[PDB]
């Protein structure tokens, strides 16, 4: 339930071939970038870096929670349906 | 003088409920939450 | 103790149980003490009632109560495990229980507990093979003044010593319904021997009035 | 003044020892149900002002001014009805008083419930008692049968048009249920588990309907206050500790007893005047428990010369509660006594609060080790720190009830423990 | 209609019927959590959400208390940190030493909160407790000597899935959480108590014993088992799938997904 990860803006690459070695069974790769994750503090700056290095960027906008009204006392209500059968 | 509350030595294990059953004729109608139940 | 259910051949949902018609009368009268909706308060006294109809509370009884009151049965199981008096395991004829809390203790509940154990031959946490007397040690019961006391099925017996309890025990092993109350001369709660209060009669309805 | 030294004409709870009858007849004779109709006419505000003038405080637990506790609820209604509840429960070790009040004075209790419901514009009163008190619930239900059949209760209360109802309830053998909120929850059928303050029963609670809670003694005395004047009552007590009181003396005493008395009275006078004297000789006395398990002990140096009231006990670092005076002497393991007192809680803690559920048992085990000294000292300070961790970080006062005894035992009687430990080490 | 607060001097505007914790969130300071989940009801069992309230002595629980105009809150102060230390000492008194085995090894809210807000050792030279394990289904592997008794499962069930079979049975340390019988808690939504129970008590049987989180390269995808659009986190390992998780979309799946797709 931690929220010190949903603070940054991260740049990753699409994935690529990731097969199994025949000798023992490890996982190899033809691409070096697969594990190149980069940090940023702003979408504008990230976009600047991306379009600067020339790649083709695609965004995933921010999914932010909503605010809610937790009138605890409601659990112990009279007319409502919220009334729980537990404690 | 002498202890007086000796009218329960014969109170079996049903008297409270028999009394409730009798009083339920003298009680008043309980309020209605306008509902079946909160489920 | 245990707070779990293993379906033995004696305690299973098919176990025999049912609510008599007069029990149903009492049910209706009870539930008519509470509002339309919020008709679950019946649970506690209903279960005490089923206990009085048969000393022990089985899975089948719980399910029957839940179906009667139209309630999820876990809200019955929770209660049956929470409260004590609700006997979930079979009980004998006399559900003896003795206070061990500090006052009764320092006024020697231990001697009487020991004499009771020695008399019935059996130890706390079990009963006779004939399934007659179930002994327990428990906490306070409201007799913290007539300290050394007991409870049996519904009545108390206070301010007593090993001789007194042995007498009562043989008296009960005989088919007797003894008289509920202290057994050390005192009547209800007064200081033994003599008094210092309520010696003079009371005053009249109108007194000290504004 | 030297308080106490009371008159059995002012002592209220007559028939205490059941030497008279407890029916409607003997009650009317004693002075029950006198112009209750005129009172219902006078209405709530006058009653509340009378109680405030009296300055009464509460018996159950800490002293919360009843006048304010009830003004909280004095209010119009919005369809949501309003209920009263009576905490007849009695499990706090050393308390045998409400049981007597009921089996010997039920009509007065009903009268008080009625007056309180009228003050709060109520509809009914739920009297919640334990399960072991089947005889008492029976006597009380019988008295209510008589009252209904007479006409002092129900549709027409006593001649007015006030519709009031009384209902009785048994628990199942729990103690926590004697708490202002888990009581309500047990009534509703939910497990006997408390709630969070806020919100408060005085605005939200039982069946989601506003309600008030009250102790049997308070509800039973309020009518006598209202019909006698209040100022006279307050005159029998100090500025804040006003009123008479019930005491229950038990333990190491020639003649244990239940008694009525005045507030702010010397404990020494109390014990040596009634009860026929302390056992084995005063000097054999070691310490006391003036409020049952919900309070910590105090040794000779303050058991003597002290008063008895919420204030001047707080100053003494303790509380009063139910006035369950236990007494001991130099013949008991204080440690074994207190360890059993704490195992009581370890058995009768509901469990939903983490500190309760996981610290009460810690305490019980560490004290069971202290019993035999198979430990080492600094566990003492560890336990003290645990208690200070628990105190405020819970819901119901039971946390303080479980901590306070240990705090007092360890602020007073450390050398006993230290010597037990050194002696056990000697014995290997 | 608004209401004011001054946290650490810092000011905030909120609504009524609000909570200390939602305010501290509006500001940014995350408050601890054991018995809270924005998509559930509220209780005060855990008692780790405690804070200090300037001008008032006693601590409160920021999961239930509604904020009163003019309060200065204090989160990282002395009484608060001490409360948390004590509370976690209590919890970890009995939580057995199954951290390695516990499939929730690197994601354990309790691990993290002990490492950060708790203390550095236990003053518990005493014995622990254990409890029987329950069979509840072929999906939800139950160990129950780890339930800190937060009640998340209970509330989630009794509210979302309308099951009404789970509950607490007992009082004191002897308490347990689970049906009183060998019933089966199978439902289209059984399979989120896994993500909700912060501890590794209700683990997933298939994934169990197969891998750990940090090893994984969490990619992001969706579901096709139904036409809903449940955003999903697909966990990889050395070029292979190992587990599936929900992904928070406040509209479509809202931190809940189906047994089938997972
Ligand atoms: C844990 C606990 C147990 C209690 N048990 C009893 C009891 O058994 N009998 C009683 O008369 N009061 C008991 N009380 C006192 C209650 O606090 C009281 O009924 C109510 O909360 C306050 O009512 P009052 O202000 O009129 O005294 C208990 C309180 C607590 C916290
Ligand atoms: S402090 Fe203990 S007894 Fe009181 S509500 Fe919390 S867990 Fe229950
Ligand atoms: S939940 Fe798992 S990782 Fe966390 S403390 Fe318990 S055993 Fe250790
Ligand atoms: S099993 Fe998990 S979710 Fe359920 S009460 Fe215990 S810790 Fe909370
Ligand atoms: S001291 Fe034994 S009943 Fe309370
Ligand atoms: S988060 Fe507040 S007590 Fe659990």
């Amino acid at each position: 339930s931690g929220v010190n990860n949903t603070k940054k803006w991260k740049m990753e690459f699409d994935t690529r071939e990731r097969w199994e070695n025949p000798l023992m069974g490890w996982a190899s790769t033809a691409d070096p970038l697969s594990n190149m994750v980069l940090t940023f503090s702003a979408k504008e700056d990230a976009i600047a870096f991306a379009e600067k290095n020339g790649w083709s960027y695609d965004v995933e906008e921010k999914k932010v929670p909503k605010p809610k009204s937790k009138s605890y006392g409601a659990n112990f209500s009279w007319n409502k349906r919220t009334r729980v059968s537990t404690k | 003088t002498t202890y007086k509350n000796l009218q329960h030595h014969d109170y079996n294990t049903y008297t409270f409920l028999d009394l409730n059953l009798d009083l339920s004729k003298f009680r008043l109608p309980q309020p209605s939450s306008g509902r079946e139940s909160p489920r | 103790a245990l707070f779990v259910h293993r379906d033995t051949p004696e305690n299973n949902p098919d176990t025999p149980f049912d609510f008599t018609p007069e029990n149903y009368k009492r049910i209706e009268a009870i539930v008519k003490n509470y509002p339309e909706g919020h008709q679950a308060a019946a649970v506690l006294p209903v279960l005490d009632l089923a206990q009085r109809q048969n000393g022990w509370l089985p899975i089948s009884a719980m399910n029957k109560v839940a179906e009667v009151l139209q309630v999820p049965p876990m809200r019955v199981y929770e209660v049956a495990t929470f409260y004590t008096m609700y006997n979930r395991k079979p009980v004998g004829k006399y559900h003896i229980q003795v206070c061990t809390t500090t006052p009764c203790m320092l006024r020697d509940s231990d001697s009487i507990l020991e004499t009771l154990q020695r008399k019935l031959g059996i130890k706390v946490g079990e009963t006779t093979p004939d399934k007659l007397f179930t002994l327990i040690e428990v906490e306070c019961l409201g007799a913290c003044v007539n300290a050394p006391m007991v409870q049996i099925n519904d009545n108390y017996y206070e301010d007593l010593t090993p001789k007194d309890i042995e007498e009562i025990i043989d008296e009960l092993k005989a088919g007797k319904v003894p008289k509920p109350g202290p057994r050390s001369g005192r009547f209800c709660c007064e200081p033994a021997g003599g008094l210092t209060s309520l010696t003079e009669p009371p005053k009249g309805p109108g007194f000290g009035v504004q | 003044t030297s308080f106490g030294s009371l008159k059995d004409e002012d002592r209220i709870f007559t028939n205490l020892y059941g030497r008279h009858d407890w029916r409607l007849k003997g009650a009317l004779r004693r002075g029950d149900w006198y112009k209750t109709k005129e009172i219902l006419l006078k209405g709530p505000d006058w009653i509340l002002g009378e109680m405030k003038t009296s300055g009464l405080r509460g018996r159950g637990g800490a002293g919360f001014p009843t006048g304010l506790k009830w003004s909280f609820m004095n209010k119009p209604s919005d369809g949501r009805p309003k209920y009263l509840v009576v905490n007849a429960d009695e499990g706090e070790p050393g308390t045998c008083k409400d049981r007597e009040i009921m089996r010997h004075d039920p009509h007065k209790l009903v009268e008080g419930c009625l007056v309180g419901g009228r003050a709060m514009g109520a509809r009914a009163a739920y009297i919640y008692i334990r399960g072991e008190f089947y005889n008492e619930a029976s006597n009380l239900q019988v008295a209510i049968r008589e009252a209904y059949e007479a006409g002092l209760i129900g549709k027409n209360a006593c001649g007015s048009d006030y519709d009031f109802d009384v209902f009785v309830v048994r628990g199942a053998g729990a103690y926590i249920c004697g708490e202002e909120t888990a009581l309500i929850e047990s009534i509703e059928g939910k497990q006997g588990k408390p709630r969070l303050k806020p919100p408060f029963p005085a605005d939200v609670g039982v069946f989601g309907c506003p309600t008030t809670v009250a102790n049997v003694e308070t509800v039973a005395v309020s009518p006598t206050i209202c019909r006698r004047g209040g100022t006279w009552f307050a005159g029998f007590g100090r500025e804040r500790n006003s009123g008479t009181k019930l005491f229950n003396i038990s333990g190491h005493v020639n003649h244990p007893c239940t008694v009525e008395e005045e507030m702010s009275v010397p404990l020494k006078e109390l014990i040596e005047k009634h009860a026929g004297g302390v056992t084995g000789g005063w000097d054999n006395l070691l310490a006391v428990i003036p409020g049952g398990s919900s309070t910590p002990l105090i040794p000779k140096s303050v058991c003597e010369t002290v008063l008895m009231d919420f204030d001047a006990l707080v100053q003494a670092q303790t509380g009063l509660g139910t006035a369950a005076v236990i007494v001991m002497d130099r013949s008991t393991d204080i440690v074994k006594a207190i360890a059993r007192l704490i195992e009581f809680y370890k058995h009768e803690s509901c469990g939903q609060c983490t500190p309760c559920r996981e610290g009460v048992d810690w305490m019980n085990k560490v004290m069971a080790r202290f019993v035999k000294g198979d430990a080492r000292p600094a566990e003492i300070d560890s336990l003290w720190e645990i208690s200070k961790q628990i105190e405020g970080h819970t819901i119901c006062a039971l946390g303080d009830g479980a901590a306070w005894p240990v705090q007092g035992l360890i602020r007073h009687f450390r050398p006993e423990l230290e010597d037990r430990m050194q002696r056990f080490a000697q014995q290997h | 209609n608004l209401i004011e607060v001054f946290v650490d001097g810092q000011s905030v505007m909120v609504e009524p019927g609000t909570t200390v914790l939602q305010a501290c969130e509006k500001v940014g300071m995350q408050i601890p959590r054991f018995c809270y989940h924005e998509r559930l009801s509220v209780a005060g069992n855990c008692r780790m959400c405690l804070v200090e309230i300037e001008k008032a002595p006693k601590v409160v629980a920021a999961c239930a208390m509604p904020v009163m105009k003019g309060w200065n809150i204090l989160t990282n102060s002395e009484k608060s940190k001490k409360a948390r230390e004590g509370v976690m000492e209590f919890l970890l008194a009995n939580h057995p030493l199954d951290c390695p085995i516990c499939d929730q090894g690197g994601e354990c809210d309790l691990q993290d909160q002990s490492m950060m807000f708790g203390s550095d050792r236990s003053r518990f030279l005493e014995g622990k407790r254990a409890v029987e394990d329950k069979n509840i289904g072929p999906l939800v592997k139950t160990i129950m000597t780890r339930c800190i008794q937060c009640t998340r499962c209970i509330r989630f069930a009794s509210e979302i899935a309308g099951v009404d079979d789970l509950g607490t049975t007992g009082r004191g340390n002897d308490m347990q959480v689970g049906t009183y019988i060998e019933k089966m808690f199978m439902s289209e939504l059984s399979g989120n108590v896994i993500d909700i129970c912060p501890v590794g008590a209700l683990t997933s049987k298939p994934y169990a014993f197969t891998a750990r989180p940090w090893e994984t390269r969490k990619t992001e995808s969706i579901d096709v088992m139904d036409a809903v659009g449940s955003n999903i986190v697909v966990s990889t390992r050395t070029g292979e799938v190992m587990r599936i998780l929900p992904r928070m979309h406040e509209d479509i799946n809202e931190e809940w997904i189906s047994d089938k797709t997972r």
